[PDB]
């Protein structure tokens, strides 16, 4: 049976997008292991803290690496699915009017 | 019922003995509180900008 | 007292041109404001106007007794200023010239 | 479909209902479940009313 | 105030009285009801229809509703040309209509 | 109607005394159930037609004087009378007991007066069978009566 | 139990209170995944689990996440895309 | 690096955001651009009380902090337990923002009379949209057939602004042409929807007959929110407000 | 006047026909 | 004298005559929903007439 | 469009149940009253005499 | 200070809600089918028969739903170790106690929820046998599939309106 | 006693007090009309009582005399402050006459 | 509620009446916000009443 076909551009741009984001998330797990072990390396060296805010600290400063690695992708295949889902959902609703 | 039977415990056990050891995760939270009390106090008697700066100094320092 | 607004002044523009039509003491002007209430969205559409026209028909006749045949014989429909609704013809005759002068 | 003619008044018809199945019309009509009171009502306020 | 109503009076409902004495050759049903417009049309009598939900609760406001149409049905009546519409709905709570004008008889509100 | 009013409540608190049987006891649950459900624990305003909006309603603000207000006079005055006592006791003002033994009071007096007043509220949500709530009503209706193994309206 | 009542579709049912006043209190937290620090903390223990899960699929009845399906990797990537908390 | 600085430098972290998120982030969901104006505005309309109400404890608490303080006169609960003042500051911020949560989501019923309608003297507005949409909104519980989904495909290309010239072409059209005119027209022309049509709905009742069997009602039309919502209240006969309108409804 | 009945009993709804 | 017995002695007996009155319903009659309503007292008998 | 209001015109029966032969009739384009509505509230001139006759000799569309 | 505290959130991450078209394009005809199914499933199960609703209730129960709760449970047990927090022999601070309690535990429920469900949904989705059948046979199209995200956007909406109001609520 | 049906419109006993019927529609918003009129005094009935209570406790030579020094009136437009009171009698009574005419 | 609006309130009591009786008026308050609630309660009773 027929079924509604999505543009293939927007597929193809998705596509790109995707494959970027997620060689981008593969990449941006390790280099948050890697923030989060060198920051808890720091603080348990040089920084007279609590283990639980030292812990705490390293998490969010292995996050934070990861996130800054892994933004750009992220971010652009984010826009790019807004608009595709834009430019369906209004395809979708002109078609299905009534 | 967890509290109930977790605060008479643990009444029984100050009133018991307290030259025991305690946990390290214990501890750590009594020195989280501890150090907390004296940080709002700071907040309360201190300027955030000047709390802003001396914070940024001292990680210049530590850098 | 039978029209559709509160006040002649929340009526649009047919109810201005209602009272242009006629003298500020001729009562054909609520008639004509009838006439604009039938043909609020009906003027707009050939076969509307034509409703908007039998609708004055069956409002004349439950306003004042009247028989078979006598709006179809009106010899002039036009109106003047001192056309009173004392017959159906009369009320038939305002009540048209409001659906004339509604606009949408 | 229609038989072309669904309307028309049979030639010769009576308005005549006298072995007609009344079983056919019970889904067409709701009664609820105080009909019995409401009747008895309905009689009882004709007779001290009319 | 009382000067100010006593003038409005006068100048409705005692100077016109002068104007038409004698039997009019022309147009005497016109120049008879010139002069009975301004003083039986006067909004003291006429105006309170736009706010009658201040007495008239939702149940008989929908009771004098009915009644207000046909008391006012007779299309010579200037009266009822200056009277608020009765063809509307109690702005609290209305029982009766659903909607304004969708009616089944153009002159009974039901 | 007042004499209606006078006459129903008479009728329940006769029956209350009175006291109730299993079958009885069954089939007041069922239509308590149905009347907090649909009534007290439901927004009316939530349903489709118009007339069944107005009657649930109704019926829900006949339900609040009837039991809501009621248990919280009773509750109230429970708990006015410990106040007083508390009072003597500490020769002084105590503000305690008037919110937890208040509280205490209306679950107590609640479930007594739902359960005395429990037919008429069920019988006030006969809209009709063409509506949800009055089909939800009748169904109900028949399992009461095929319990009690009598007719009811 | 029954779970045929509670799939049943009823009008009161369905238009009833879902969520009470108790729940806020207790189900706030989810609010944080607006924040990319969350959402990237959030991605890294996802990941971690599932490495885990990889490493220890050696014994019977445990499978990993493999790279080749599509739709495994669709949802780990878009679980927060397009996350709004403004809109319901 | 170049990314990051991107992040920083990009004109749109200056650049004021507006209220165009919510009506692009319910396109994105799948609403149309009128019915996500709607929703937006509705959701709007239900968080405003509460910001409201959240910024009047917060200017409240800023203004008069100092009545805590003074209150240790007759309750040294506070003077001699901050946490107590603690409490009693949230208590009053959580205050503010019921209040608030009131006034703007609360029922609070009023006339439906021109002359104050709008004025948030009476949440008229809003109590009649959340209740018309709760009303009748009903999931779809039915599966699109294939008749529809043909029609919903066919229908790509159709413009109110001209209607078609449908040409009849008996090698691929086939029937008579009375036939496929007429077919043509309830099709396209008439604007029935494809789910009102018998064979249609005979078709859903028989591919659904097990919900049917389990007393399930079928929804044969789909829920159309812009046929239930109208922040204007138009849809709902609620007369504009006088003053900012030039036009009058029957009612 | 304005409110000068200072109530309105909106509750009390149009009687429901019951005839059969 | 003055305030709590003249604001509250008509509302007082107004209660008591429903309670054990029924507000002087003439009873015999049919079909509430078509019958007249004997309407609670309503003219102040305190206050001079 | 959102003022336009029938004003109890033409308010001829609307049948509701389904099977009911109204319900096709009217349904009908080429459907003729046995009057017009405006005429149904206006006093009919023609003699007792004409009307039966007229009655008589009238024919059913279909 | 804004929506993310007072406004419902959980649903946003979980039960596939965020599924949407990009999905859809990028994946195959059986991969389409099964993603438009399960969010048909797990948002607007009405479109389903009562059978298919309950065999495909109890596998998300047993898989990801109580499973991820179970998990919550007890990452939560884990945050309440050590209660009460700070007591000595003179005072044991119970509000202080309940508070923190209320403040952590929860959270860590969540944190465990939203891994469990992070980790084990995507491999649901994929790698379930049930589901896979289901899904070949209802046979969803993307109009379904926009239709669904519809119905549960105003769903969502429909349960914020309806809670509201809590405390105070006549009616009239 | 047209049949069964009980035209009978008055009821009214030795001692009665209020209308002699109540069907009438004129009838009731004017007993309806009354009993509000009386509502609206609560802040004027209190102001009297006090005043009253006041004098007739402090203002005797015996407790409290007060030397009145002043010696002409200066009000200017308390009569108009005052009026406002009977403008809303008035009110009340064209709205509710009006209504019924 | 009353004197308290105007900056020059020995000018509000002079151009009223020359006369003092604010200390009753302000009193009367307490009194008036709770002298009227069986009137009131009971109206809505009656105007139900006139409703049904
Ligand atoms: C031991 C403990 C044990 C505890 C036990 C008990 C535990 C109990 C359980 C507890 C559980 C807790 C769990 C939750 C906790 C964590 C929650 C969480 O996520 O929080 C972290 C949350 C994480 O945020 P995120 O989601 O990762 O951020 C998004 C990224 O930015 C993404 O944004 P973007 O990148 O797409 O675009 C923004 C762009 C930056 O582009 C911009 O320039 C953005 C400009 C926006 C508009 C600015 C307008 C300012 C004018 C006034 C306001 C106008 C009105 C409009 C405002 C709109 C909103 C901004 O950002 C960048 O790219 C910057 C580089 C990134 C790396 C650096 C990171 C820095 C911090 C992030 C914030 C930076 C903001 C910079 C602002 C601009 C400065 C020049 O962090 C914050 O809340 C932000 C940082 C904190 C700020 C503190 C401010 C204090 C008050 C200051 C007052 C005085 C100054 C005011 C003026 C401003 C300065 C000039
Ligand atoms: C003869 C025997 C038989 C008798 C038969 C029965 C009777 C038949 C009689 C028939 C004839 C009728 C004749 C009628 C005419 C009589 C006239 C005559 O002789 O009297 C002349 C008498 C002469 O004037 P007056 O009464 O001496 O003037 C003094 C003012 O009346 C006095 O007022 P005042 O304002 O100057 O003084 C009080 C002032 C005292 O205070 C002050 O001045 C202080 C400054 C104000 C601020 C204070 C607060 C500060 C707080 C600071 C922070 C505290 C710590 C923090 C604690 C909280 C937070 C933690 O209070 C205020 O201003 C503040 C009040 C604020 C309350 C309002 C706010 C409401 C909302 C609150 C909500 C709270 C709950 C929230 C819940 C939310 C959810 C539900 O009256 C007239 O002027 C003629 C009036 C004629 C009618 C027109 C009425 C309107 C004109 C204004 C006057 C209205 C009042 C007086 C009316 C008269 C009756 C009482
Ligand atoms: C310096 C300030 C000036 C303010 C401007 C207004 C005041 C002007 C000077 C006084 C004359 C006011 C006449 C107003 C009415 C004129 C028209 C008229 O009579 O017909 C309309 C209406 C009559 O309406 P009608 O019923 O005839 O309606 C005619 C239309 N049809 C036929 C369709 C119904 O007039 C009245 O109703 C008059 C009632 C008598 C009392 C009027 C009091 C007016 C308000 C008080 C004004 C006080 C001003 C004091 C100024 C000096 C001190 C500051
Ligand atoms: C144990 C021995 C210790 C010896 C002592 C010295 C140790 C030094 C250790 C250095 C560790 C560096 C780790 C880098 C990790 C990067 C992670 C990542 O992905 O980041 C991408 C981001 C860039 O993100 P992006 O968004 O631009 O691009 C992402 C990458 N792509 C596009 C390819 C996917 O890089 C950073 O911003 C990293 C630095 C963050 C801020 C901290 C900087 C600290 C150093 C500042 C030095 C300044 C010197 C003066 C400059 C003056 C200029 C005028
Ligand atoms: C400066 C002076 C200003 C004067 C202002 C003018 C004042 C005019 C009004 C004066 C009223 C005087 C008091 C009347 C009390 C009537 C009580 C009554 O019968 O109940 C009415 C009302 C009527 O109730 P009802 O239920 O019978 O209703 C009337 C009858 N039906 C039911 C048919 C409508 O009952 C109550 O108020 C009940 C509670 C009464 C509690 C107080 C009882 C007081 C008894 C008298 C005083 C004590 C005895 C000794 C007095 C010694 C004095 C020195
Ligand atoms: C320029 C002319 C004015 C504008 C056009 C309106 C004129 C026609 C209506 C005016 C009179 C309305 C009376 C309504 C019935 C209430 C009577 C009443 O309470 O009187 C006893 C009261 C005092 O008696 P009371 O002490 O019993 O008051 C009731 C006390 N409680 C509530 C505790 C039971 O007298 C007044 O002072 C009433 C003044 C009128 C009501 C004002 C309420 C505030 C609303 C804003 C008013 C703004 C001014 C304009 C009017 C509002 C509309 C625009
Ligand atoms: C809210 O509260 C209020 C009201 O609501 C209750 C009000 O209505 C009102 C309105 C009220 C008013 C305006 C006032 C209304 C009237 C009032 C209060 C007074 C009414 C008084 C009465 C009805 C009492 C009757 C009067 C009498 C004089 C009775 C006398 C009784 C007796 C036993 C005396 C009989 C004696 C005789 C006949 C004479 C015999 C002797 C002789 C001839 C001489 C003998 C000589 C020798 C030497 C032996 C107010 C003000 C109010 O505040
Ligand atoms: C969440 C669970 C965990 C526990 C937290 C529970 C939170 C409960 C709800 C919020 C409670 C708010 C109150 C907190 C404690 C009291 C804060 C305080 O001191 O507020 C008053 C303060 C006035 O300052 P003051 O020292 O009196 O200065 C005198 C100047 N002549 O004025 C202020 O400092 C302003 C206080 C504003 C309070 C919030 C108001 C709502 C809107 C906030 C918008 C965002 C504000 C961001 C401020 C950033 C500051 C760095
Ligand atoms: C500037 C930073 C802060 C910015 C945000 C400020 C928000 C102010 C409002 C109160 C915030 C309380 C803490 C955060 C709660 C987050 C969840 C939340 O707000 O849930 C909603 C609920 C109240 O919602 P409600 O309107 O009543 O219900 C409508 C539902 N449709 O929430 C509640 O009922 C929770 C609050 C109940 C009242 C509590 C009063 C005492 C204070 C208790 C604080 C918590 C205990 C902390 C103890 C340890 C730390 C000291
Ligand atoms: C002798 C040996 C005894 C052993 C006893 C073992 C008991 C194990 C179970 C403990 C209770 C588990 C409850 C699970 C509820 C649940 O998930 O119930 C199911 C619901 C499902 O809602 P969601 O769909 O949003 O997940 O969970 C919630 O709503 C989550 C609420 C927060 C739960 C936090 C749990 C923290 C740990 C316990 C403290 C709770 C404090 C509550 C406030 C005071």
């Amino acid at each position: 049976a027929r079924d509604f076909e999505y543009n293939n551009q927007d597929v193809n741009q998705l596509n790109g997008a995707f494959i970027s984001l997620v060689e981008d998330e593969k990449i941006g797990f390790w280099v948050g292991v890697g923030g989060f072990a060198y920051s808890q390396f720091i603080m348990r060296k040089f920084v007279k803290s609590t283990n639980i805010f030292a812990s705490v600290t390293s998490l969010f400063a292995g996050a934070a690496l990861a996130n800054l690695y892994t933004h750009q992708s992220r971010a652009s295949y984010a826009r790019v699915a807004a608009r595709a889902n834009r430019n369906a959902s209004l395809a979708l609703n002109k078609l299905m009017e009534y | 019922f967890y509290s109930l039977f977790n605060f008479y415990l643990s009444r029984i056990k100050n009133k018991n003995n307290y030259l025991v050891r305690k946990h390290l995760y214990t501890t750590e939270l009594l020195i989280e509180l501890i150090l907390f009390k004296y940080k709002l106090i700071i907040l309360k008697f201190s300027s955030i900008k000047y709390i802003l700066n001396f914070n940024v100094r001292k990680f210049i320092l530590f850098n | 007292a039978q029209t559709a607004h509160q006040n002649r002044y929340q009526g649009g523009l047919c109810y201005a041109q209602c009272n242009e039509l006629f003298s500020f003491w001729n009562p054909s002007i609520q008639q004509c404001w009838k006439g604009c209430d039938f043909g609020v969205g009906r003027v707009n559409d050939p076969e509307g106007r034509i409703e908007a026209q039998q609708m004055c028909k069956r409002w004349a006749a439950e306003l004042y007794w009247t028989y078979k045949g006598e709006l179809d014989t009106i010899k002039d429909l036009r109106v003047h200023a001192d056309m009173y609704p004392t017959t159906p013809q009369n009320v038939y005759r305002a009540c048209l010239a409001g659906v004339r002068r509604q606009k949408f | 479909d229609l038989p072309a003619d669904y309307g028309k008044m049979p030639a010769g018809y009576n308005f005549l209902t006298r072995g007609k199945d009344w079983r056919e019309y019970d889904k067409d009509f709701i009664l609820r479940t105080d009909a019995v009171w409401e009747k008895f009502q309905l009689e009882h306020f004709f007779r001290n009313y009319m | 105030v009382c000067g100010i109503y006593v003038i409005h009076v006068i100048y409705n409902y005692m100077i016109p009285y002068y104007w038409v004495s004698t039997p009019l050759k022309n147009d005497e049903f016109t120049r008879l009801r010139m002069k009975d417009y301004i003083a039986s049309t006067v909004l003291e009598e006429v105006y309170g229809i736009s706010y009658a939900e201040w007495g008239w609760l939702p149940h008989d406001f929908a009771y004098n509703r009915m009644r207000g149409l046909a008391g006012y049905m007779h299309p010579d009546d200037p009266r009822a040309m200056c009277t608020s519409t009765f063809h509307r709905k109690h702005k609290y709570i209305e029982h009766e209509v659903e909607k304004v004008g969708d009616y089944h008889h153009m002159t009974y509100p039901k | 109607s007042c004499t209606t009013r006078r006459f129903i409540d008479e009728k329940e608190k006769l029956e209350y005394s009175r006291g109730y049987n299993q079958q009885e006891l069954e089939a007041s649950k069922l239509r308590k159930d149905f009347v907090k459900k649909y009534i007290v624990d439901f927004d009316t305003t939530l349903y489709k037609t118009q007339v069944e909006r107005d009657w649930a309603y109704i019926a829900k603000r006949e339900y609040r004087y009837e039991v809501q207000l009621k248990s919280i006079g009773y509750g109230g005055a429970l708990a006015n009378a410990v106040l007083l006592w508390r009072i003597y006791a500490n020769k002084k003002m105590v503000f305690w007991p008037i919110p937890i033994v208040g509280a205490l009071g209306y679950l107590y007096f609640q479930p007594v007066f739902f359960q005395k007043s429990n037919k008429r509220f069920f019988d006030m949500c006969n809209v009709g069978e063409e509506y949800y709530l009055g089909r939800e009503r009748n169904k109900i209706l028949r399992e009461c009566n095929k319990i009690l193994n009598v007719e009811d309206f | 139990s029954d779970p045929f009542k509670k799939v049943e579709r009823d009008y009161h049912n369905e238009r009833s209170v879902h969520k009470h006043f108790a729940s806020y209190p207790l189900k706030f937290w989810w609010g944080l995944n607006k924040f990319e620090t969350i959402q990237g903390i959030h991605s890294i223990l996802g990941n971690a689990a599932d490495l885990v899960v990889s490493t220890l699929s050696f014994i019977p009845g445990v499978q990993g996440r493999n790279n080749a399906s599509y739709i495994e990797n669709s949802i780990r990537v878009t679980r927060f895309r397009g996350f709004d908390d403004k809109t319901q | 690096v170049y990314h990051l600085f991107e992040r920083i430098c990009n004109p749109d972290n200056f650049k004021l955001s507006g209220e165009a998120a919510r009506v692009r982030t319910l396109i994105a969901a799948g609403f149309s651009k009128e019915e996500a104006e709607q929703v937006a505005w509705l959701q709007n309309h239900q968080v405003n009380g509460k910001i409201l109400g959240l910024f009047t404890g917060g200017f409240a608490l800023y203004c008069c902090n100092n009545y805590f303080h003074y209150f240790e006169r007759y309750f040294p609960r506070l003077r001699y337990q901050p946490f107590t003042k603690f409490l009693a500051q949230a208590a009053t911020v959580y205050f503010f923002f019921k209040i608030g949560d009131y006034y703007f989501t609360s029922r609070r019923y009023g006339s439906n009379d021109a002359r104050m309608n709008g004025l948030m003297y009476s949440n008229t507005y809003y109590s009649t949209n959340k209740e018309a949409l709760i009303q009748n909104f009903e999931p779809l519980n039915r599966k699109f057939t294939e008749e529809e989904v043909e029609q919903f495909l066919r229908n790509e290309g159709r413009s109110q602004e001209e209607k078609r010239n449908w040409i009849y072409n008996p090698h691929i059209h086939g029937s008579t042409e009375g036939e496929w005119k007429a077919d043509i027209h309830e099709k396209f022309d008439s604007g029935k929807a494809p789910w009102e049509r018998e064979h249609v709905k005979a078709k859903i009742l028989e591919t659904n007959k097990a919900k049917i069997d389990a007393g399930e009602e079928i929804q044969l039309k789909p829920f159309k929110t812009l046929n239930h919502l109208d922040k204007t209240g138009l849809l709902h006969r609620l007369h504009p407000f006088i003053w900012t309108n030039n036009w009058t409804l029957l009612g | 006047a304005l409110f000068f009945m200072a109530n309105t009993a909106i509750s009390v709804p149009s009687v429901l026909d019951t005839s059969p | 004298i003055v305030l709590t017995w003249g604001w509250s002695s008509f509302q007082i007996g107004g209660y008591n005559y429903e309670r054990f009155d029924d507000n002087g319903e003439r009873r015999n009659t049919l079909y509430w929903k078509l019958s007249p309503v004997e309407f609670p007292q309503s003219k102040l008998w305190n206050r001079p007439s | 469009a959102l003022n336009k209001r029938n004003w109890g015109y033409n308010a001829h029966y609307k049948p509701e149940l389904e099977r009911s032969m109204k319900k096709v009739l009217y349904a009908d384009p080429n459907y003729k009253f046995p009057i017009e509505w405006p005429e149904r509230y206006m006093a009919e001139t023609k003699t007792l005499e004409q009307v039966m006759d007229e009655e008589e000799n009238w024919e059913y569309y279909k | 200070v804004f929506e993310f505290l007072f406004y419902n959130q959980q649903h946003k991450t979980r039960n596939g809600y965020f599924i949407n078209h990009d999905n859809l394009m990028l994946a195959s005809l059986e991969e389409r089918k099964k993603l438009i199914f399960y969010f048909i499933a797990n948002q607007v199960p009405e479109k389903l028969d009562p059978v298919d609703r309950v065999k495909f209730n109890e596998e998300l129960s047993d898989n990801l739903s109580t499973k991820a709760r179970l998990i919550g449970s007890l990452t939560g047990l884990i945050g309440l170790v050590g209660f009460p927090y700070i007591s000595t022999r003179i005072y044991s601070r119970p509000v202080l106690n309940i508070g923190l309690s209320l403040l952590i535990c929860p959270f860590l429920y969540y944190v465990g929820n939203q891994l469990t469900y992070s980790v084990w949904e995507p491999k649901f989705i994929a790698n379930n046998n049930t589901v896979c059948e289901l899904s070949k046979k209802y046979n969803f199209t993307v109009f379904d599939f926009a239709q669904a995200k519809k119905e549960a956007h105003l769903k969502a909406l429909r349960t914020e309106l309806v809670s509201d109001n809590l405390l105070y609520s006549p009616g009239i | 006693m047209w049949g069964n049906l009980w035209t009978e419109a008055s009821y009214q006993l030795n001692f009665n007090i209020g209308f002699s019927s109540l069907r009438s529609d004129v009838l009731i918003h004017l007993a309806q009309w009354q009993y509000w009129w009386w509502f609206w005094f609560a802040l004027i009935w209190s102001f009297y009582y006090f005043i009253i209570l006041k004098v007739a406790r402090f203002r005797v030579l015996k407790m409290r005399p007060k030397i009145s020094t002043s010696y002409r009136p200066h009000g200017k437009w308390g009569d108009f402050l005052a009026c406002i009171i009977p403008l809303i009698w008035c009110i009340n009574i064209l709205t509710n006459s009006n209504l019924i005419l | 509620m009353g004197s308290v609006w105007f900056r020059n309130r020995y000018w509000w009591y002079r151009s009223l009446y020359d006369d003092y009786v604010a200390r009753e008026a302000k009193l009367a308050f307490g009194i008036a916000a709770f002298i009227w609630l069986p009137h009131y309660y009971w109206g809505i009773h009656l105007n139900r009443a006139f409703e049904v």
